[PDB]
């Protein structure tokens, strides 16, 4: 059908969309962020999956939450968690941007 | 600033952050090894959400502290984030203890989930005495 999410804000925010790649191993990844003020999105096109995380509370770093994964980004290095797979969250896949 | 491991420890423990929300002298430690190298002077830009984090644990600027620069920025700690980036570390160490309060806790911080989490981390406060 539409191919396309289109989320109407109630404000005139500035919205801006960048896509990043990554290489994760020997695999390729691109993720595209999407920043409207508060909010932070992050789609993540997965070989398993397509998936749109949201920018969540975190310490350090900068930490997106969706579905069964978390993506967590700090400088150039990024984890990608699989809550499913691997629930103990300590073997994360290791990314770079490229 | 850059500390040295024991002087750390020692400023840490003054601070009251041994036990802290149920958080060990030596965790804390491990968490600013790999967040910062202890350093109070380091910074790391996050393209995502464009925050940044600030100072010895690295704390973030989206919900954290004030930056000015930052998209959605909420401010929890009521910091500028150069208050972050001093020799003095009351005001990250403040901060620090408020952002534990979250639901992960220690969790809350990447570096520490990635090099710490899972691994016996007492040598952080051996040798000090």
């Amino acid at each position: 059908a539409m191919g396309e999410i289109t989320i109407k804000l109630p404000d005139s925010v500035k919205v801006s969309t960048n896509s990043i790649l990554y290489k994760c191993g020997a695999k390729d990844l691109s993720v595209t962020y999407y920043n409207a003020g508060d909010i932070s999105l992050a789609k993540l096109e997965l070989e398993d999956e397509t998936v749109v995380a949201s920018n969540v509370i975190s310490g350090s770093g900068a930490k997106y939450a969706g579905s069964v994964y978390i993506w967590w980004t700090k400088g150039k290095t990024a984890s990608l968690y699989n809550l499913i797979d691997n629930p103990e969250e300590d073997k994360p896949i290791s990314c770079v941007e490229q | 600033k850059v500390f040295e491991r024991c002087e750390l420890a020692r400023t840490l423990k003054r601070l009251g952050m041994d036990g802290y929300r149920g958080i060990s002298l030596a965790n804390w430690m491990c968490l600013a090894k790999w967040e910062s190298g202890y350093n109070t002077r380091a910074t790391n830009y996050n393209a995502g959400d464009r925050s940044t984090d600030y100072g010895i644990f690295q704390i973030n600027s989206r919900y954290w502290c004030n930056d000015g620069k930052t998209p959605g920025a909420v401010n929890a700690c009521h910091l500028s984030c150069s208050a972050l980036l001093q020799d003095n570390i009351a005001d990250a160490v403040a901060c620090a203890k408020r952002v534990v309060r979250d639901p992960q806790g220690i969790r809350a911080w990447v570096a520490w989930r990635n090099r710490c989490q899972n691994r016996d981390v007492r040598q952080y406060v051996q040798g000090c005495g």
